């Protein structure tokens, strides 16, 4: 399609000519235009070779947006990007070494097997300068040429120049050499990861109090690759990193938290700093809370982990957890998982205080959520029981129907926590029969109706009128029904004969499900052997039902608190599983 | 019969817009970025029958622009194509290897050659040669 | 560690991106593009796992930046990452909108050069960069209500009626779909409430546009505060035009055994949650006007043939979620007129669903009363979400 | 000369900002409209230039709230771009202002008075452009007297013929049942292509609603049609494309004749369909033009003529030679041909006559489905291949889309797995097949299939299949897979508790082996696939009592009677219970025939 494409005049050409125009200002321009328009997509890859023409300039404007704009290309198409190498390698005399920095950073985004030669020396040459950035950019590009899987037999000598860079002046240069090396480590190849603890933990802790945030998280980071072997050591890492609460919402506490969390290994008994310690880290948890929603989220994903393997941490502090209207859905959420693993035995008079007002609240899914939070402390705490029934009973006369349904589905999980406790409910909750359509909560009423069946005077007719539109319900709905009806009629026999025969012959040959059809046919013939049998078999004393869900693998938690301060924690998830 | 007719470029700038059925302003703008929307996103291997709304579209690129016509879903399909290389050729004869920035700087000649070769949603003289003829005979007019 | 970081607009497109590690292609795009914008079954959340590439994403008024690692990186750093480079844009450039964004181009490509140092999140005082940074940004610059009004008990219900219009291909394209929707507050306060009304960011301010018309009384600041009229009033009318959840699917598929005979079968999908049920189901598939006689069968519901309308009705009283079921009919065609093949009209479906097809929901709704002691939790609330159908048709 | 819009379009282009482009559109409308307040007019070549300002203003998206006085003014102008730039600016800026209605309703009247035929074409231009009620109102009668005058030109005679066009479909009521029908029919005999062309369009769009009116007009057509096949590469220079004469107008014609049924003197019949073979046979011929673009005109005519045939229905020669050459388009190169071929033996398949010759392609038809990239095109074979599918050759497309299934995407396994189930369910002839079929399918994508469809296996698997133990081996080969899900798991689970006896020969199916597979399923189950399991597993306690021991282990851990769902706890707990208590001669008891359903 050689339509629109010839060059003799267009768009095109007038950038070309532009950008062959002597005032530089005019360059510049053109340069821009051709930027802008390289990023709206259009190609102007037929202005490649002209732009290259305007590396030799002394002027620095033109020299950097050239810089920019092949960089523009390395990650789009390297091919293109190598045509540039020539120009690219005048790094040696020219001043001003930002322009050495841009140069050698532009030279690590390009990514070819053939770059390789015309960088190690570059490379081993801007590593010793005196200037601090063209450090940084050596060691950052160092890392990126490791970054590929080959030997590059100068690299061993590339390592020894970054970790030398460890003992320099400008605390960022060594934030940026250790971060570079700790994201080279992750892999162990024969020769790495020597021993060079003492002098290197003692430069780094240093240098910690005039890195800049940055840098702080790196070297931070970097520490909690370190295990300690002395219990000295320890305490005075954790003396030193206990001053960590800058300006950063959570990156610095979060990894001074990590790395004090991984630092926790002494005695209680004599030494009076696991227990000040404990104390101390309650202030920061605490107000990383007063940030942004996203920095709020993270922060209470890492709290979480931290809550559940000491818990004593954070033991009077379910006041701060209270959800404000204002934050996000999922702040919201796990606010209320907070709150849910902090109920102790004293404060639960204020949780049934705060968790009674989030059920009016407009938001479906969060009051779902705060009653089954509702739940999950009747569950934790067999002293206040009472009182969260007496709560939930309250909601129910509320009349709204996103709350009751998830309510009842509550009181059944309750029921049968403790059974034989909370007769008296059963009867109230007989009046909300026609207004759950939920199959979580028709299923809920239908087993509570199962069960207890002695307690109900008219029963059977609270199963004869969902018996009547029997399909186009759910299979759960199905079950639970046909279980509860076998149940009441060994407990109501020669009232409730009809019921057997509309629920079996009816119930279950009509019904093409495999399971609810083998459910119907064990249940006729377990009813028409013997019933002496069936009640003993059908009405066995239900054991209790363990509360796993607020607890997570002991070796699991230990790998969390490993990594609190990284994305695993944010996931709950070991690295492993996302490789 | 044509619903639309559209000259657009990868910027997403509209170059031309000849509209046969009656649309709002802001109705306008939406079509023209839903239509760039699904021009852009197909690559050559695709087929260049795009269905659009209860529409469908008919496509080509050159070089720097997309051809595009709006048709009726029980519409030839080739000959609207067709359609489309010769009205391009058309262009190309006439402004000299006509460039993508010939179509704003004579907007108007644009205007008129697709008044030429399209009216009232249909095509309405296919032959380049006496085209051509009538447009040079229009403009040595003053 | 950091892979790289993309800054799109409202609509989706890519405004700017620049990538890091080669390991990042097209396919991060495209997966944060659909899965994360045009996300439907998920609750939002600022990180996102998706085949091994984590997403973190930040919404500045209607901006979204993303980015993009595929290691294990500390989520906090990052998130304050973005927020300072934020920071730093607004300093540069003012207020960050789409306008400003296409404005400095070169601006933005030089601090994603200069702070983001392949994956490296470095210093980005504002003060610092003077030096490091030479280009410099273009910056752009009571009546409805009476007094005295008492109840005996506080109420208020909100009511989101909306209505879907859809037209689908016959292959499960979707050519046409758009949601018109309407806010209905029945509230019953006693005295002169300011009601603070926020939600989600779903709804940004022949064929349809996205737009939002408010009431006379609203202001804007997200969040809307108002006073509510006495008795009951819309709060407000809205057009939407994109990430349209579809409470239900239709697959039709035609089969013309010769002239004289038709096998039609309409399969129909629920695509929401279990829990929820969809009631009022009707279906109306189209009937050749030369129709001898059918047979129709279904396996759900009831169905039937009116030459009335000359259509095959199918009623379903409720639905479930995540169900399939189809119709099947048979159709004897007498060939009383001579060719001209009879032309199909869409198949045409009418429901009623207990939740907004727009993806809207209400996060948070306060009165608070200067004069009276009352708050927020005196006064009880209802919602309902109603969502109808429009013109919903699918092809055959 | 032309110099003031030229520097305002490089001015406009290269403003840096948005805000800058806004303040120079206002400040050039303010100057404008300046200059055309004051009350010094000015010569018509200013107020031309100002207009076609204004037009490019408004072409960028800008509103545009005054310039119809000038636009109207220039109308009146005898000079020839004056007028055809007001023209253009009244038709891209549809006004409402009556004065204005009534100023270009005038204009357009003494332009088509005058003898000019640029003039009057410009007018009918512009009419056919807005189409507005007025427009019609006023050149409803004269626009027909237009058409048939015989002084008029031919390029006059397309314009008005299109803008007749335009007045019938925008107001149908304004054109009456006049008298010019027979002069536009006979029309089409004109020399020049391009009236024949305009001439076709509008009889092709008012036979729409007057068929009787326009059937004379249909064997005239058939010569035209005639006279453009047979023509040599030296005739029709002028409306030849790529070696083709008037791709266009063949086209044309061929939706003409579309629109009405088959003539009934044999003369024409005979002439037409000799016609539709010439085209088939020229398509048959080697390409002329290597280039794309000549293949592609030829094609457009070639499917035309396919459509033309597909829609008459009377030559099963003609039928069966259309089905050859799309045949011949599926192994194509490109891939526009390949769609438009698949879509047009899509639509044959639904005659009788043809049905044969679609069934001949089944094998390029699976050929393609299996070697395509596009969404679209696989979708329209698959579609093709639905409507193909027949009992003659059912087993083999089943058996092809299983196998494509095997390495397909998601974007197509919903469809091939819910047409799959429809095939089956319509052309089972032997349980074996049907059960075979329906078990793969299930193992393959059971994430897509409906619950009805294993509802239905496991019943006809129950009933009377006599294909109990084939079954058994099939599931049991596919329960040994890491890719199984959750639907397989469920109906694995009931097939084997139902039918486990008739595989314990063989040692590689032990009961231990059963166990430990259920029990690997059970780590990613939901709630009813572990209750479907718990059934299955007191099945298994009746009937294998070896095992019976080490099923108690299993019903009796914290993951069974401490679950937190009720029906799994509930039945674990029954179970156990009934498994405990008694003796296996209740479990026998509880353990039936089940005996099938009756059938009506």
């Amino acid at each position: 399609s050689k339509y629109f494409t010839t060059n003799k005049k267009g768009e095109i050409f007038e950038l070309k000519a532009e950008l062959n125009n002597e005032k530089k200002e005019k360059r510049k321009e053109a340069v821009k235009k051709v930027i802008a328009a390289m990023t709206v997509g259009k190609d102007v890859s037929s202005l490649f070779p002209d732009v290259v023409n305007c590396m030799q300039t002394d002027n620095l404007e033109l020299k950097k947006l050239v810089y920019l704009y092949l960089m523009n290309y390395a990650k789009s198409q390297p091919d293109m990007a190598i045509m540039a190498v020539n120009s690219f390698v005048k790094d040696c005399e020219d001043p001003n070494p930002l322009i050495r920095a841009l140069a050698v950073r532009t030279m690590g985004c390009i990514r070819v097997d053939k770059i390789t030669e015309y960088l190690c020396e570059p490379l081993r040459k801007c590593l010793k300068d005196e200037d601090p950035y063209v450090r940084k950019t050596a060691a950052v590009c160092v890392a990126k040429l490791h970054d590929i899987n080959a030997q590059m037999v100068e690299d061993q000598g590339f390592l020894d120049s970054l970790r030398d860079l460890i003992a320099d002046s400008n605390p960022m240069v060594v934030a940026n050499a250790v971060a570079a090396l700790s994201e080279i480590s992750e892999s162990h190849p024969n020769s790495n990861l020597l021993d060079l603890n003492p002098q290197n933990i003692n430069k780094l802790l240093t240098a910690l109090n005039e890195c800049t945030e940055w840098g702080q998280i790196f070297i931070l980071d970097c520490l909690s690759n370190y295990n300690p072997k002395d219990d000295r050591e320890a305490q005075s890492i954790c003396e030193r990193v206990t001053p960590r609460l800058s300006h950063a919402n959570s990156a610095v506490v979060l990894s001074a938290v990590k790395v004090l969390m991984k630092f926790l290994e002494l005695l209680p008994k004599d030494s009076d700093y696991y227990n000040m310690l404990l104390k101390k880290l309650a202030p920061p948890l605490v107000t990383l809370l007063s940030g942004e929603p996203e920095v709020q989220y993270v922060a209470l994903r890492n709290i979480n982990l931290i809550v559940q393997k000491r818990p004593e941490i954070l033991k009077q502090e379910i006041k701060v957890f209270f959800v404000k209207y204002n934050d996000p859905i999922y702040v919201k959420l796990e606010k209320l998982d907070i709150m849910i693993r902090l109920a102790s035995q004293a404060n639960i008079a204020q949780v049934l205080a705060e968790l009674k007002e989030y059920a009016t609240e407009v938001d479906v899914d969060f009051v779902r959520k705060a009653v089954r939070a509702i739940g999950r402390c009747a569950i934790k705490v067999e002293q206040s029981a009472e009182r969260c029934v007496s709560t939930l009973l309250d909601l129910i006369q509320t009349k709204v129907n996103y709350v009751v349904q998830e309510a009842i589905v509550v009181i059944r999980d309750i029921f049968r926590k403790y059974p034989n406790k909370y007769e008296s409910i059963i009867a109230t909750l007989c009046e909300n029969l026609d207004s759950l359509d939920e199959p979580d909560a028709r299923a809920a009423m239908i087993w509570i109706v199962g069960e207890y069946a002695e307690r109900i005077d008219n029963a059977d007719e609270l199963l004869e009128s969902f018996l009547e539109g029997f399909h186009d319900e759910s299979t759960q709905v199905q079950l639970t029904l046909l279980t509860a009806i076998v149940k009441l009629f060994l407990k109501k026999p020669s009232e409730t004969q009809e019921l057997v025969q509309q629920v079996l012959s009816l119930a279950t040959q009509d019904s093409d499900n495999p399971d609810l059809r083998d459910r119907g046919y064990i249940y006729w013939r377990l009813l028409s052997t013997d019933p002496v049998t069936a009640k003993e078999v059908v009405l066995s004393e239900k054991p209790l039902i363990s509360e796993e869900t607020d607890l997570i693998e002991p070796t699991l938690l230990d790998e969390l608190i490993c990594h609190i301060g990284s994305l695993a924690s944010v996931y709950h998830k070991p690295p492993n599983a996302f490789v | 019969m044509i619903r639309f007719i559209l000259i657009q470029n990868r910027a997403g700038k509209t170059r031309l817009a000849k509209w046969y059925m009656q649309f709002d302003d802001d109705e306008k703008q939406k079509l023209i970025e839903e239509v760039h929307a699904v021009v852009t996103v197909r690559d050559a291997k695709h087929t260049n029958f795009v269905e659009f709304r209860n529409f469908k579209i008919i496509y080509r690129r050159y070089a720097g622009l997309y051809f595009c016509i709006c048709v009726d879903v029980n519409d030839n399909n080739l000959a609207y194509l067709e359609a489309i290389h010769n009205f391009v050729e058309v262009l190309n004869e006439y402004f000299h290897n006509v460039c993508e920035l010939d179509l704003v700087f004579n907007f108007y000649k644009v205007y008129t050659v697709v008044d030429e070769m399209f009216l009232a949603g249909e095509i309405r003289e296919t032959s380049q040669t006496k085209v051509l003829k009538q447009l040079l005979m229009l403009q040595s007019l003053e | 560690m950091i892979g790289g970081l993309f800054i799109y607009n409202h609509k989706g497109e890519v405004l700017i991106s620049r990538v890091y590690r080669d390991d990042i292609g097209r396919n991060a795009v495209d997966a944060f593009r659909v899965n994360v914008i045009h996300a439907r079954q998920q609750v939002r959340s600022p990180v996102t796992n998706i085949a091994r590439t984590s997403f973190f994403h930040v919404k500045r008024s209607n901006i979204w930046l993303a980015a993009v690692t595929k290691q294990n990186v500390n989520a906090a750093m990052v998130f304050e990452f973005l927020y300072k480079m934020c920071d730093v844009m607004a300093a540069y450039f003012g207020k960050i909108s789409e306008e400003n964004i296409k404005n400095n181009f070169v601006l933005i490509y030089e601090l994603l050069d200069e702070i983001l140092d392949f994956g490296y999140p470095q210093n980005s005082e504002t003060g610092a960069l003077k030096t490091f940074i030479t280009q410099q940004g273009i910056k752009s610059q009571i009546g409805w209500r009476r007094e005295g009004i008492k109840y005996r008990r506080n109420e208020l219900f909100l009511d989101v009626l909306e209505s879907v219009n859809l037209l689908m291909s016959p292959q499960g394209q979707v050519l046409s779909a758009h949601v018109s929707g309407r806010v209905v507050m029945k509230s019953y306060l006693s005295g002169m409430p300011e009601c603070k009304f926020g939600m989600n960011d779903k709804i940004v301010i022949s064929i349809a546009i996205d737009d939002c018309t408010f009431h006379q009384c609203v202001r804007l600041s997200r969040s809307i505060s108002f006073i509510p009229p006495d008795g009951e009033f819309e709060l407000m009318r809205y057009r939407t035009t994109k990430d349209i959840i579809l409470p239900f699917r239709v697959i039709p598929l035609v089969r013309e055994v010769g002239r004289t005979k038709l096998e039609v079968k309409v399969v129909i999908k629920s695509n929401f949650k279990p829990s929820l049920l969809a009631q009022k189901i009707e279906v109306r598939i189209p009937t050749p006007l030369n129709t001898s006689g059918v047979q129709v069968i279904c396996m759900k519901g009831k169905a039937k043939y009116k030459a009335s309308e000359n259509a095959i009705v199918w009623k379903i009283k409720r639905m479930a979620g995540m169900k399939e079921s189809q119709i099947s009919a048979e159709i004897e065609l007498l060939p009383t007129n001579d060719k001209k093949k009879w032309a199909r009209p869409p198949i045409s479906m009418n429901f009623e669903v207990p939740f907004a097809p727009s993806g809207l929901k209400v996060r948070y709704l306060k009165v608070f009363e200067p004069k009276l002691n009352y708050s927020d939790h005196d006064v009880i609330k209802w919602v309902r979400y109603i969502g109808r159908s429009g013109i919903y048709e699918t092809r055959c | 000369g032309m110099r003031g819009l030229a520097v305002f379009i490089s001015d406009i282009r290269n403003c840096k900002s948005k805000e800058a482009e806004i303040k120079r559109i206002n400040k050039e409308l303010a100057n404008i409209r300046s200059k055309f307040k004051g009350d010094k007019a000015l010569d018509g070549y200013s107020k031309k230039k100002y207009v076609c300002k204004l037009l490019f203003i408004f072409l960028l998206g800008h509103d545009i709230d005054f310039g119809h006085m000038e636009a109207v003014n220039l109308l009146s102008s005898n000079r020839y771009t004056e007028k055809q730039i007001g023209y253009l600016f009244i038709s891209v800026l549809v006004n409402s202002n009556s004065e204005l209605i009534r100023l270009i309703n005038n204009a357009i009247k003494n332009d088509l008075a005058s003898r000019n035929p640029t003039f009057m074409g410009l007018a009918l231009h512009c009419i056919a452009n807005v189409g507005s009620r007025e427009m019609a109102e006023a050149f409803a009668g004269e626009i027909p007297k237009i058409l048939v005058a015989g002084d008029t030109m031919d390029s006059v005679k397309q314009s008005a013929a299109l803008c007749l066009l335009r007045l019938y479909r925008t107001s149908p009521d304004l054109v009456p049942m006049g008298d010019w029908t027979s002069r536009v029919v006979h029309l089409l005999n004109d020399q020049h292509l391009g009236v024949v062309t305009a001439a076709t369009s509008l009889i092709t769009t008012l036979a729409q609603k007057n068929p009787e009116e326009f059937k004379t007009s249909v064997s005239l057509a058939v010569s035209r049609l005639s006279r453009i096949v047979t023509s040599a590469s030296t005739d029709l220079q002028d409306y030849t494309y790529y070696f083709v004469p008037a791709p266009w107008l063949s086209v044309k014609l061929l939706r003409l004749l579309q629109c009405y049924p088959p003539p009934e003197d044999p003369a024409v019949r005979g002439r037409l369909t000799e016609c539709l073979e010439t085209i088939l046979n020229k398509a048959q011929e080697p390409p002329k033009s290597k280039k794309v673009q000549h293949s592609n005109a030829k094609n457009a005519v070639l499917f035309e003529a396919i459509s033309l045939i597909i829609h008459h229905d009377s030559e099963p020669n003609l039928l069966v030679r259309a089905c050859n050459q799309l045949g011949q388009f599926l192994q194509h190169r490109e891939t526009n041909l390949r769609y438009l071929a698949l879509e047009s033996m899509c639509t044959l398949a639904s005659s009788e006559f043809s049905h044969e010759a679609v069934k001949t392609h089944i094998e390029t038809v699976i050929n393609a489905l299996k070697t395509e990239r596009d969404v679209s095109v696989r979708q329209r074979a698959v579609d093709l291949l639905y409507a193909m599918c027949d009992r003659s050759n059912a087993q083999q497309i089943v058996a092809e889309m299983l196998s494509y299934l095997e390495t397909a995407d998601y974007s197509i396994r919903e469809e091939i797995v819910l047409k799959v189930a429809i095939l089956a369910e319509k052309y089972a002839v032997d349980y074996t097949w049907y059960v075979d079929t329906i078990l793969n399918l299930i193992r393959i994508a059971g994430d897509y299939v409906s619950e009805e469809v294993w509802y239905r296996v496991i019943q006809i698997v129950i009933n009377r299949d006599d294909v109990q133990g084939y079954a058994a081996k099939t599931v049991f080969e596919a329960l040994q897979a890491p890719a199984c899900h959750e639907n397989l798991v469920k109906v694995g689970g009931y097939i084997l508790g139902e039918f486990g006896n008739l595989i314990a020969g063989d040692p590689r199916s032990s009961p231990l082996i059963q166990f430990n597979l259920l029990h690997s399923k059970f780590h990613l189950c939901s709630v009813p696939t572990r209750a479907l399991l718990l059934s299955t597993y007191i099945k298994f306690v009746n009937l294998f009592p070896e095992v019976k021991a080490t099923i108690q282990d299993v019903l009796r851990s914290d993951s069974q009677l401490k679950n937190a769902d009720v029906e799994l706890q509930q039945r674990a707990v029954e179970y156990l219970r009934l498994s405990t208590v008694a003796s296996t001669d209740i479990l026998a008891t509880v353990l039936e025939e089940m005996p099938p359903f009756p059938e009506r």
